[PDB]
RNA sequence: UGUAAUCCCCUUGGCGGUU
């Protein structure tokens, strides 16, 4: 048999933090906890209780000029995104940059040749659930007033057709809940709609 | 964590993993830290919901 | 191709993102990496994936066996029969298209299922071909007496125990160290224990299960280099005594496995799993054919 | 323990005369031996006796 | 980075307070 195998760094790694390698390295996104603040700096520590520190540089955006403390604190965690690992002394650096914490998100490096990929399909496939996650709900308003009535525009207007001119009926606006429709008899068989903008809304079935 | 179901004796176990809440943190999409016991909704998929517990990467 | 459960159950961190959306793979590069086919039949087991065998020439394939089968008349009437003939010639193909393609599915199935299990015989193999460590100054094969530190987390509250085994393979003495392991005094005691009561441990392993345990080797290292520990060798460069790392999965199966109970009625657990690290100091093997059957769920 | 503070306690566990005490505060220590567990696995000496 | 604690009898008896 072969002689005793001695662990090397990366097995030493695997070995105490139980993470590998390949999940653990330049270009990923952890969920790291921030432990201390400083004005220079912030140590924060992984969930497999990697210690890290992030120069001042990064923690905050450099557009930004407040202060580290001001705008994160002690047991505050934060995403960050590994820049350099120290596997032997088990330390690594990190960046709040979003360029990294955000625009990292086809991480994998599936090969997507368009001879063995169909990138066609995964395209539509996108344009699919995007187009779901675009779709919502709407519902109808209610409002308590003694001429408003919840009709429609030709409903309104055959509402005030049995009645004389001058009459006047409220309905929801067809322009979103914070718009409303008035329309009164102009005369027999001719009926005007008047849009009107509401400000400063309690709520959208309030007035 | 893939997803898949398994039988195993007890003794082959390796044993629990003990995790302070120091340890088990969760930071959702938006990056809000969410935390043990609360219900968030799938945000797409079939966008299910449920209360979180345990959390693990 | 993709089911419905395919198309939303397919994440771009689920291991079937790998081929959501694959394409003429070619079969014969398909035994080089058995695992990729192996996953997409056990995505297709899971309602999730359709897996589809298509040839390029199939319609070359076709049209040579309706040459060979096709009659050379011209008349209205053999027009007829070479469309007969060439109806009846499809329904036959789009029989036998899915009993060719269950059995080329079979043959691939099977040769890659061969091959991983090649691979996994050799991953074994190498697992577990080790000798053991062996002392400066003695042959090959030789047990060395051993030394086992450990004290598991490293929380505040975390006492470092100690086991010694001889080349006997049967436990001399077992000592807790109950001070801090950054105080003069864990060091003093150490020694002592080293030194006075001649156990002379040919190395020293170290294990845990966390980076704490890094600092606890950081300290012994340095303690074996400031005091000089050589071994002694039965009758000059004395050699120091080696700190290592220790694997331990068979020191965690043992630690929990009742056949220690059995032969430790009255020892901690973290005896058991230092007892276990020396064990396989001494001879891996052995300890490897201890688990019986947990050695199955190692990480192979 | 109980919920109050001990940080009005001398060394022998009696409180000394003119402090000032509020409720809940411990005027008086005192503990009863227990047998102690299995805590001496790997507890350094931090075991509760 | 060293990180702080959560729990209480029961039965009798007497003496009282408000009616």
């Amino acid at each position: 048999r072969r002689d005793f195998h001695i662990l090397n760094e990366a097995e030493i790694f695997q070995l105490l933090t139980r993470e590998t390698v390949d999940s653990f390295r330049k270009g990923m996104v952890i969920p790291v906890y921030v432990r201390k603040v400083e004005s220079s700096y912030m140590s924060v520590s992984t969930q497999s209780l990697i210690a890290g520190n992030i120069q001042r540089q990064d923690i905050l955006e450099p557009n930004d000029r407040r202060d580290p403390r001001e705008v994160y604190s002690v047991g505050q965690t934060v995403r960050a995104c590994i820049l350099d690992v120290d596997y032997y002394n088990f330390k690594c650096q990190l960046s709040l940059l979003r360029q990294f914490t955000e625009n990292q998100v086809a991480g994998l490096n599936v090969n997507r040749n368009p001879k063995f990929w169909d990138i066609e399909s995964e395209n539509r496939d996108r344009q699919e659930e995007i187009d779901k996650q675009r779709e919502e709900s709407r519902e109808s308003r209610v409002i308590k007033h003694p001429f408003f009535h919840n009709m429609k525009s030709k409903e309104a207007e055959d509402y005030l057709a049995a009645r004389p001119v001058g009459d006047v009926v409220i309905r929801p606006s067809s322009k979103g809940s914070n718009h409303i429709t008035i329309s009164w008899k102009v005369a027999p068989q001719l009926y005007q709609h008047i849009d009107v903008l509401e400000e400063n809304k309690d709520d959208a079935n309030a007035i | 964590s893939d997803g898949k179901l398994l039988s195993l004796p007890p003794v082959s176990i390796y044993s629990k993993l003990n995790l302070n809440p120091n340890q088990q943190i969760a930071i959702d999409s938006n990056g809000v830290e969410v935390k043990v016991g609360d219900t968030v909704r799938e945000f797409t998929g079939e966008r299910r919901q449920g209360t979180i517990l345990h959390v693990y990467r | 191709e993709l089911t419905e459960r395919g198309k939303l159950q397919i994440e771009p961190e689920s291991p079937y993102f790998d081929f959501k959306y694959a394409k003429n793979r070619p079969i014969s590069a398909l035994t080089a990496t058995p695992d990729l086919y192996l996953r997409m039949i056990q995505a297709e087991n899971d309602g999730l994936v359709n897996i589809k065998v298509e040839l390029p020439m199939l319609s070359t394939v076709v049209d040579h066996f309706y040459n060979i089968l096709k009659s050379d008349g011209t008349s209205e009437i053999s027009e007829k029969w070479n469309a007969l003939r060439n109806d009846a010639w499809k329904q036959s193909l789009d029989k036998l298209i899915p009993l060719v393609q269950l059995n080329v599915k079979e043959s691939i199935r099977r040769d890659c299922e061969r091959v991983l299990y090649f691979q996994v015989k050799n991953s074994f193999t190498k697992k577990i071909d080790q000798a053991p460590y062996q002392p400066p100054t003695y042959a090959k094969g030789t047990i060395p007496r051993v030394l086992t530190l450990s004290f598991g987390e490293g929380n505040r509250g975390d006492a470092v125990l100690g086991v010694f085994m001889d080349d006997s393979g049967d436990v001399k003495s077992q000592i807790k160290f109950d001070e801090d392991f950054q105080s003069r005094d864990f060091s003093d005691s150490l020694t002592r224990y080293i030194k006075s009561n001649n156990i002379n441990p040919d190395i020293i392993g170290i294990s845990g299960f966390n980076i704490h345990t890094k600092k606890l080797f950081d300290k012994v290292n340095e303690l074996v280099n400031e005091e000089r520990l050589t071994i002694e060798y039965d009758n000059s460069d004395k050699h120091l005594i080696r700190v290592i790392y220790v694997n331990d999965e068979t020191a965690r199966l043992y630690q929990h496995s009742s056949k220690s109970s059995a032969e430790y009625p009255n020892r901690p657990q973290l005896a058991k799993y230092c007892i276990g690290l020396a064990k396989y100091i001494q001879s891996p093997l052995l300890e490897y054919l201890a688990l019986d059957e947990s050695m199955y769920s190692l990480h192979i | 323990l109980k919920h109050g503070t001990y940080e009005k306690l001398d060394e022998d566990g009696l409180i000394a005369p003119g402090v000032r005490v509020s409720g809940d505060d411990i005027i008086i220590g005192k503990t009863t031996p227990i047998p102690p567990d299995t805590e001496e696995l790997g507890q350094r000496t931090k075991y509760h006796t």
